[PDB]
């Protein structure tokens, strides 16, 4: 559904001085398909001096599409347009105009038209896709001082659209200190989903606009110690090298972006898992309770009155910062924020005291998958001796049809079967034991390349599918799949499932499983 | 050689000045339910061949606009309820039986210019009909003789069961499925995403051997070849 | 009142002494807009819908061409806001073009000019009554009463897998039980009986593909699916509660606010929120009833709705666990 009806540059609107189309066949400086040839200007066309058209999919009358496009893509007044024709064809149109003869805002002749570059889509578009096409057109259609219909960039663009689904990204991603989610979310979208622009603008702590392409490059013809301070544990050095590449160069990024890149191999496994499929976890608090020593005034102030009008005044008013002041004001600011990261921010000794005091008083606690660190963002919150880890999204292998000796059902502690100190909950080490041992050196990360499809099933089973298929209640399936790893007789007792896959009873395989149990 | 006959029912048209042998009265044995109703037939062109059609389409538009007063405010005026639902009542089986009442006397006045026999009922129904037992058994025994009946549904929306079906109306809800009838749907001409198969309306406020639901049914066409030749 | 139309226009390519006449009802079909949208209002391709964007708004239009000797060509256009939905206003304009076609082929409106003036109060009543309620019954003949309805055009529904659970967000007692399909009337009684594969052979005895299609259409209109309701946790019970245990996780799961495998921590770590925002269980016995089978009101929905009047706890609960 990410298809490609047409990307076209028709010479529909040549209104200028000399040395092109005007009343002859189609002809321009450095490009003349002429003398009455097939005349191609559209998407899938073999392109050199000579050229060949192809017509593949637009779900309409294609010569009518061309002859209506000629007169239905030109605009007289500038700007960018959009045309939704019938239910399943759209045109996100992008003209621009630069009409001047020898003004050049030296060449052989002014051959400058109303520009006519446009790509299409059918019937289920996305404003992100629309913004992508706007930005690509703005970067394509600039000046080209000597006019050059370089169609090699057209061929790279036509391969760019179908080839790579994602727009632009980076394998090297930065960090979430105290500032990066706010610096993301205050405009939320500066220019065209650019991770590199995002981390660089936060990296020098200032906004600078050097252009970013999608996959084909189009040119327009300081180090602070706080970075390595907030990025000690995860990626300081090549990120500082990317700072050097962005304070020095532009467009010369894929030379230094990617090629700069028990416990140790599990650290690399944590990196290769944080690249795609495992999230981390934190906790927060809140001051909300009540109904009809230093806890009862706070409770009264929260109950019969609003809070910040009262409890923010007494703690300087008695000339003592103490337990109730530390419980009142910084914990209230942390309740304004609600990660534990500002408690990491504004401290020098509070980190061993804060949850102690929250257990001391009647503040309500909860634990959660952390705030909005979505996979359209880089990587948050570096690993330490304390951060807990759990994977959710990424799929894995299969147990019951293929009848592996390795049991992998996704149940509670999701994948049922000095040593991972940052493992907070059981899914992390259960998933990596279901991946592989810690013995292979480079074949281990070859197997991490292999776990896409995970030795090639797709798991349509989530431990309640067995209760769907047959009379496997909770007790029986846990008693069998908690020693499934050892001997496959208990496996084959269910994995003779071909016999109740050829049921010939046309109503119910549950009764036939129950009958085929003991024999 | 065509007829185009419109037919419908109304409820509570009990009596007026000498409109008595026109009404009928429907009832149910197992739960008592008895109402007055009345059947209307309005014919358009009766027995006439002509080329260059589509003028009947203009006359059927005229009769569609004239129809609700034409059926409501006639012979008896109690409180009228017009044009009852097909999935609740209907004069369908009686209409096919009256077409058979025409076709039994084919030997009376014999045209030398016609061979085949055809009766097509266009309904906006869903496929459900609530039908008396005796009329259904009687029309089985009468289509034993000369099979001529074809049903097509311009409602569309092919439901999630064996679509020609009869709930019995005898003097579990007793189902029946016919295998003598030739049903065909008419999908309209447009292209969208997921054609829903359900309606919804918000109120203000020993054997049981045929059920109709375990029978599988993908799509039914129009079968133009059994409607043109 | 989501979509908001504002101007409706007819136009016609006049014989040569006039370019193109327009019949407007109130935006305004001004000079520069009609100049730059001139090329769409005459096309090779006819009888297709086409809408364009411009600085002020959006013409959704269709043109038609009839009476090929001194070839006549008209168009109906429907100009609305720049960024509204306007996906519910394509078939209405196309259907009006079809009605105008049959009106010209039966009685020839646009060859006599008093009917051309009569064509304008048609637009005024349409501009009132579309924004009034969204449907129009409008007689203009002894043989044509145009009928129009705004279809909401809801998005696609997801898949209905074989092991989920339906829940009515709405209430069954607000519809006509007599107005359903037969399959919906044979499913809808045991729809609170949670498991889908239970309810099919409990009451339905249908094809499982058929009950899948039926619950998918009820998901397309008014029924929300969720995952199964085996008692995962057991140890949430040592807090004191006032009879608020079963519907709790069903509601907050219907709010789509969890990672799925609830374990033993989800229920207590939000049950403190349920306790401050306000015989036996026979808990070993809901297990054999789970394969295929041949204060007065308990406060479970009232408290979440009366705090859904506020938004802090639904922030703290959309932020899931």
């Amino acid at each position: 559904d990410n298809t490609s009806p047409i990307s076209v540059i028709l010479v529909s609107s040549g209104s200028r001085g000399n040395k092109l189309l005007f009343r002859y066949p189609f002809q321009r400086s450095q490009e003349h398909p002429a003398s009455q040839t097939s005349k191609p200007r559209s998407r899938y066309a073999a392109s050199n001096t000579g050229d060949h058209a192809d017509e593949q999919d637009g779900d309409s009358r294609f010569s009518d599409v061309i002859l209506a496009t000629i007169l239905a893509t030109k605009s007289e007044m500038c700007g960018q347009k959009f045309e939704l024709k019938i239910d399943n064809v759209r045109f996100v149109g992008h003209p621009t105009l630069l009409q001047h003869a020898l003004g050049q805002i030296k060449r052989e002749a002014p051959t400058m038209i109303l520009f006519n570059v446009v790509f299409a889509l059918r019937a289920n578009a996305d404003p992100s896709v629309i913004n992508c096409l706007h930005n690509l057109s703005r970067r394509i259609a600039t000046v080209l001082q000597h006019e050059e219909r370089r169609c090699q960039y057209l061929t790279r663009e036509a391969k760019l659209i179908l080839a790579l689904q994602d727009e632009v990204s980076a394998m090297a991603d930065g960090n979430e200190g105290p500032q990066s989610p706010f610096h993301h979310i205050l405009p939320k979208c500066k220019l065209a989903r650019d991770l590199k622009e995002a981390y660089d603008s936060l990296c020098t702590s200032g906004v600078v606009r050097l252009h970013i392409n999608s996959w084909l490059e189009v040119s327009f013809c300081i180090p602070p110690e706080a970075i390595e301070r907030s990025l000690k544990a995860i990626r300081p050095y090549h990120a500082l090298l990317l700072l050097s590449d962005e304070k020095s160069l532009l467009g010369e990024l894929p030379i230094d972006c990617s090629p700069a890149l028990v416990k140790n191999l599990q650290q690399l496994a944590q990196d290769a898992d944080l690249a795609l499929l495992q999230v981390f976890q934190l906790a927060a608090h809140l001051v909300y309770w009540g109904k009809a020593y230093m806890l009862s005034p706070n409770a009264s102030v929260c109950l019969y009155s609003p809070l910040a009008e009262q409890f923010s005044h007494q703690f300087p008013s008695h000339d003592l910062p103490s337990v109730l002041a530390k419980f009142s004001l910084p914990v209230s600011l942390s309740e304004f924020r609600n990660p534990l990261a500002p408690a990491v921010q504004e401290t020098q000794l509070i980190q061993m005291v804060v949850w102690m005091l929250q257990r001391r008083l009647l503040i309500q606690l909860h634990t959660y998958v952390c705030l909005m660190a979505s996979p359209s963002e880089e990587e948050p919150r570096p690993r330490e001796d304390d951060v807990p880890f759990t994977a959710r999204v990424g799929g894995r292998s299969l147990s019951t049809p293929n009848a592996l000796s390795f049991g992998s059902p996704t149940s509670s502690d999701d994948m049922t079967l000095a040593e991972l100190l940052p493992s907070g909950d059981s899914p992390l080490n259960q998933r990596m034991t279901e991946n592989l041992l810690a013995s292979l050196s480079e074949h281990e990360r070859a197997a991490i390349l292999s776990v896409p499809a995970a030795q090639n099933p797709e798991d349509l089973r989530m431990f309640a599918r067995l209760l769907h298929y047959f009379r496997g209640r909770h007790h029986l399936e846990e008693i069998m799949y908690n020693e499934n790893t050892r001997r496959s007789q208990l496996l084959m007792l269910f994995d003779k499932f071909r016999s109740v896959l050829v049921v010939t009873t046309h109503e119910d395989p549950v009764i036939a499983v129950f009958q085929a149990l003991l024999p | 050689e065509v007829t185009v006959v419109l037919f419908s029912r109304t409820f509570y048209d009990a009596k007026s000045v000498d409109e008595f042998p026109e009404i009928n009265r429907a009832s149910i044995r197992q739960d008592h339910k008895g109402r007055f109703y009345e059947d209307f037939y309005k014919v358009v062109v009766q027995n006439e061949r002509r080329e260059e059609w589509t003028s009947l389409l203009v006359t059927i538009k005229k009769l569609f606009i004239q129809y609700p007063v034409l059926v409501r405010l006639e012979q008896a005026e109690g409180f009228p309820q017009g044009d009852n639902s097909t999935s609740a009542q209907g004069n369908y089986l009686e209409a096919i039986n009256l077409s058979f009442n025409v076709f039994d006397k084919h030997y009376i006045n014999r045209n030398f210019d016609r061979t085949g026999q055809m009766s097509v009922v266009i309904t906006p129904g869903v496929g459900v009909f609530e039908v008396d037992r005796l009329l259904m058994i009687l029309t089985k025994q009468r289509m034993i003789d000369n099979g001529i009946g074809v049903d097509l549904v311009c409602m569309g929306e092919q439901p999630l069961h064996a679509v020609p079906l009869f709930k019995l109306h005898n003097r579990g809800d007793d189902y029946n499925i016919p295998h003598w009838i030739n049903h065909s749907f008419y999908t309209s001409k447009s292209q969208l995403f997921c054609n829903s198969f359900t309606p919804r309306i918000k109120l203000a406020g020993t054997l049981s051997a045929p059920p109709v639901v375990p029978g599988f049914c993908c799509t039914v066409g129009v079968d133009w070849k059994s409607l043109t030749t | 009142s989501g979509c908001r139309i504002e101007c409706i226009f007819f136009s016609e390519f006049h014989p040569t002494l006039g370019p193109k006449i327009t019949y407007q009802v109130p935006l305004f079909d001004t000079v520069q807009v009609y100049i730059i949208t001139k090329p769409e209002l005459q096309n090779k391709l006819i009888t297709v819908t086409a809408m364009e964007k411009k600085l002020i708004g959006c013409p959704v239009c269709i043109e038609h061409k009839k009476y090929s000797r001194n070839a006549l060509l008209f168009n109906l256009g429907f100009v609305c806001d720049a960024q509204a939905k306007t996906c519910a206003l394509e078939p209405i304009v196309k259907k009006l073009a079809g009605y105008l076609t049959t009106l010209e082929l039966e009685s020839s409106f646009v060859s006599m000019e008093e009917s051309k003036q009569k064509l304008v109060p048609i637009m005024t009543i349409l501009l009132e009554e579309l924004n009034a309620s969204g449907r129009c019954t409008l007689p203009i003949d002894e043989s044509n009463t145009i009928h129009l309805k705004v279809i909401e055009q809801r998005p696609d529904p997801p898949v209905a897998q074989e092991y989920d659970v339906p829940v009515f967000t709405k209430d069954k007692e607000d519809f006509f039980n007599s107005q359903w399909d037969l399959t919906t009337q044979q499913i809808l009684p045991y729809i609170d009986g949670f498991r889908h594969i239970q309810k099919i052979s409990a009451e339905a005895d249908v094809e499982l593909n058929l009950v899948r299609i039926a619950i998918q259409n009820l998901l397309y209109y008014g029924v929300v699916t969720l995952v199964s309701i085996l008692q995962y946790s057991n140890v949430y019970c040592p807090t004191p509660k006032v009879q608020d245990l079963v519907d709790d996780k069903s509601l907050q799961e219907a709010c789509l606010s969890y990672v799925t495998k609830q374990g033993h921590k989800r229920a207590s770590l939000r049950d403190v929120f349920q306790l401050y925002c306000s015989q036996f269980g026979l808990m070993k016995n809901l297990i054999r009833r789970l394969q295929k089978y041949p204060y007065t009101g308990c406060h479970s929905y009232d408290e979440i709705c009366c705090k859904t009047g506020m938004s802090y706890h639904e922030l703290d609960e959309r932020l899931e666990n």
